[PDB]
């Protein structure tokens, strides 16, 4: 209940909270040791975990496609190997917060579900705003250095948590770009990654 | 005192239902109140609501089991490779278990692929994989020494995916000899920076040790060394040294320095 | 039976299904008021039907009122019938025959309407205007500390239970500020262009500080600084990047107004232009250290040296490079 929900919020699609492609993490089983107003509370909470599942799916799905089978296809490039590396890093503090909830329920197990939703109201500010960036990356064919562009358009943001998350993702993408610029300035090497980093 | 005193004690709440001269009786408990003891009642009830729509035979295993700690110890045994009582080699426990079983099942697929240490560079690659095995066995049962259930899943989520990439790298035909060593070479160019990049770099750093030992042969003793055909230069006009990883620019220098050492041995 | 018998006999389900109350009884006054209240109903005419409904005890209503005031909505009581929450009166509470209780829960639901409006403005982004966003952020920073108190109070019901009057009198220094927030939000949704749609809220916020110039005006100040973050950021962009930030002209300068930056406004325009006319040949992070260490009287006159020194440096450098190597005199 207060570990089962925390399992569904993490990188598992549950079965109590049913994963669907039309409506993720539905509570439909109306437990007679839940209060009926917690159903709406779970409907508030489950969008966050749905986003966490989608980000987890995005890291699991895409890694140079699989193992290197120009550079169009779906969503790859050395920069989105970096983007999944950054996406795992932005999902780490959510794991830390669920660990803090688990230790809190060692302290007091009589707290209701609304306390859990209230504790994870801080991550309902970060995750919906960074969801739209990944949706724009998925819908449009933006997978090259313009992914650094479409992160940088949204990383200049208005909330300190979403600024930090997009900072992490943009940082690892610049890390790849500066290593290939080191091959540009020390070895004279171009197309380190074939047509994907400011080179014909 | 304690339970008897609490059971007796008149409440500071007096209800708006009834007023005047109460004997007083406590709170009416809530339904989300104490959320870890009534799973059993409803796992039967959800089963009943499912059976009504399913005709009468669908069922759902695990209405409970077992504890927190025993479940933790079995899940920790899954990642080593020992399957639980629900495998052979509430309802969403299976929703946890499917993602921790899969990370388990590939780990055996490295140890079974490291059961023996062919090609000498192939043995070097196997011994390089053995180092990640020795790291991973030290990672587990130091940080989770039977803690609660979700610490197990959280700690090996960032770590299990890195292991699942190494499952994709291995075969468990499979390239061997120089065909392995180029295949591990090109991979390092394919992955410049990822969380899997230091593991590939650590494999590649120890995968070129026998190749450097073969390179060391022609210069210092003029020796053509083959045991499986695991060196790039393989097999006349005066010398029988072989002639058709490094570039060919260094390989031709190796081919002529073997002939030079063959001349200087008689000098 | 067995499991369901335990569920019905130790907890509710006579509150979401029409069943008799399992909250324990005896006879006479508080025990079972049913006989004497039935006699009072019969003597004064119970019309033609004795007053009887599903019946619920007080504590369920207490935690529902704290859930409604806390921020979450759509409960069993305080149903939303047409857009505004109101009490469900098809539930009997036997003493007062839920008529005085209707008035007290109607006042509490009237406060819950304000809570619904703020959470509705919250919900229209999560699940851009860039000034509404900075507004709903400081609104969030209020609500996290706000419903912390209600969670702490709701814990004390479980640990004996505490009456409704204590917990509604406990939340008075928050509801007194909630009336101020109600008057704040009214012009933030009342509204053509995106610049007047922000000016209408921001000038009201600038005016409401003078209304209380206790604990309300400090909340208004901390809310007020965090809604002019895009304007200070945009002014600093106009200084050091040489370009006004564009948002389909969210900004005031075409390239009426608020009076937050009007007495220093000539020191702003003549700054930003003087950067680009220099190129034709941070600042918010200084203001926030002042917020770290009487408001809109003396502190407002300390904002203007921050832009004034940078303005003086820019215009003096531009005048200096025009008075040498071209030498206007």
């Amino acid at each position: 209940m207060i570990h089962e929900l925390l399992l569904a919020l993490s990188g598992y699609p549950g079965s109590i909270f049913t994963w669907n492609k039309r409506s993720g993490l539905q509570v439909s089983q109306d437990f007679p040791f839940l209060h009926p107003s917690e159903t709406s509370v779970l409907n508030r909470l489950c969008r966050l975990g749905t986003d966490y599942i989608r980000f987890t799916e995005f890291i699991e799905q895409y890694t140079g496609h699989v193992q290197q089978q120009q550079g169009q296809g779906g969503l790859h490039g050395i920069y989105l190997r970096a983007f999944c590396t950054g996406l795992d890093s932005v999902l780490q503090p959510y794991r830390q917060a669920l660990l803090d909830l688990e230790q809190e329920f060692l302290g007091d197990p009589h707290l209701s579900i609304s306390h859990v939703n209230y504790f994870l109201d801080q991550f309902q500010l970060l995750f919906p705003s960074v969801m739209v960036v990944v949706e724009q990356i998925k819908s449009q064919k933006i997978h090259g250095c313009q992914i650094l562009e479409t992160v940088y358009k949204h990383s200049c943001g208005g909330l300190p948590p979403v600024r930090s998350a997009l900072e992490k993702i943009l940082a690892v993408c610049h890390g790849v770009m500066y290593k290939q610029l080191s091959a540009w300035m020390l070895h004279g090497l171009l197309l380190d990654q074939h047509e994907e980093f400011f080179i014909k | 005192l304690w339970e008897a005193a609490l059971t007796y004690e008149a409440s500071k709440r007096r209800c708006w239902e009834r007023v005047g001269c109460p004997p007083g009786h406590r709170e009416e408990p809530y339904l989300t109140e104490a959320g870890r003891d009534a799973f059993d009642k409803f796992c039967r009830l959800h089963q009943g609501e499912l059976q009504l729509l399913a005709g009468g035979v669908l069922q759902a295993p695990q209405p409970v089991l077992v504890k927190e700690c025993e479940l933790v110890k079995d899940v920790l045994n899954v990642l080593i490779g020992v399957v639980s009582a629900t495998f052979s080699l509430p309802e969403s426990i299976s929703s946890l278990l499917s993602e921790v079983a899969e990370y388990g099942t590939c780990y055996t697929r490295l140890s079974h692929f490291s059961l023996q240490p062919k090609g000498l560079v192939f043995q070097a690659f196997t011994s390089g994989l053995r180092r990640y095995l020795q790291y991973y066995r030290a990672c587990v049962l130091s940080t989770p020494p039977t803690l609660s259930l979700l610490t197990i899943g959280f700690l090996f989520k960032k770590l299990g995916r890195q292991l699942r990439y190494l499952a994709e790298l291995c075969g468990v035909a499979f390239p061997t000899g120089v065909k392995l060593l180029s295949y591990l070479y090109q991979e390092a160019l394919h992955n410049c920076s990822n969380e899997h990049y230091p593991v590939l770099l650590s494999l590649l750093k120890t995968s070129c040790e026998p190749y450097t030992r073969f390179i060391h042969d022609w210069v210092y003793s003029g020796v053509f060394r083959d045991a499986y055909g695991e060196f790039m230069i393989q097999v006349k006009l005066y010398w029988t040294h072989g002639y058709v990883v490094f570039l060919k620019h260094i390989a031709h220098d190796i081919y002529v320095c073997g002939k030079t050492i063959n001349l200087l041995k008689l000098c | 039976p067995d499991d369901r018998s335990w569920l019905e006999h130790h907890v509710v389900h006579q509150y979401w299904t029409a069943r008799p109350s399992q909250f324990p009884h005896s006879l006479h006054l508080h025990s079972n008021l049913a006989a004497v209240w039935d006699q009072h109903l019969y003597s004064s005419d119970p019309l033609y039907v004795p007053d009887d409904r599903v019946l619920v005890t007080e504590t369920q209503v207490i935690r529902e009122t704290l859930w409604l005031l806390s921020g979450v909505k759509k409960l069993f009581i305080f149903q939303l019938i047409d857009g505004k929450v109101t009490v469900r009166n098809n539930i009997i509470v036997t003493h007062l025959t839920h008529s005085c209780l209707r008035s007290v829960l109607e006042q509490i639901a009237a406060y819950g309407q304000v809570v619904f409006r703020l959470q509705e403005f919250i919900d229209e982004v999560m699940g851009p205007f860039r000034t509404y966003q900075a507004f709903m952020w400081a609104l969030y920073k209020y609500f996290i500390s706000f419903k912390e108190e209600l969670a702490e109070i709701e814990k004390c019901i479980i640990n004996t239970t505490i009456t409704l009057a204590i917990v509604v009198d406990k939340l008075a220094p928050r509801l007194s500020q909630l009336k101020v927030l109600h008057k704040v939000f009214s012009t933030g949704v009342a509204e053509t262009r995106n610049v007047v749609r922000a000016s209408h809220l921001l000038n009201t916020l600038y005016k409401a500080i003078l209304e209380y110039d206790e604990q309300t005006v400090s909340l208004l100040f901390s809310l007020w600084v965090e809604t002019v973050r895009p304007y200070l950021q945009t002014v600093d962009e106009w200084i050091v990047h040489g370009h006004l930030w564009d948002g389909a002209r969210e900004f005031i300068i075409q390239r009426t107004m608020v009076s937050f930056l009007k007495p220093v406004l000539k020191q702003i325009i003549m700054a930003g232009k003087s950067m680009q006319l220099l190129k034709n040949l941070e600042l918010d992070d200084v203001h926030d250290p002042l917020l770290a260490i009487t408001f809109e009287l003396t502190l407002r006159s300390c904002l203007y040296p921050h832009i004034d020194k940078q303005y003086l440096d820019c215009c003096g450098n531009l005048m200096q490079t025009l008075k040498k190597d071209y030498r206007l005199v």
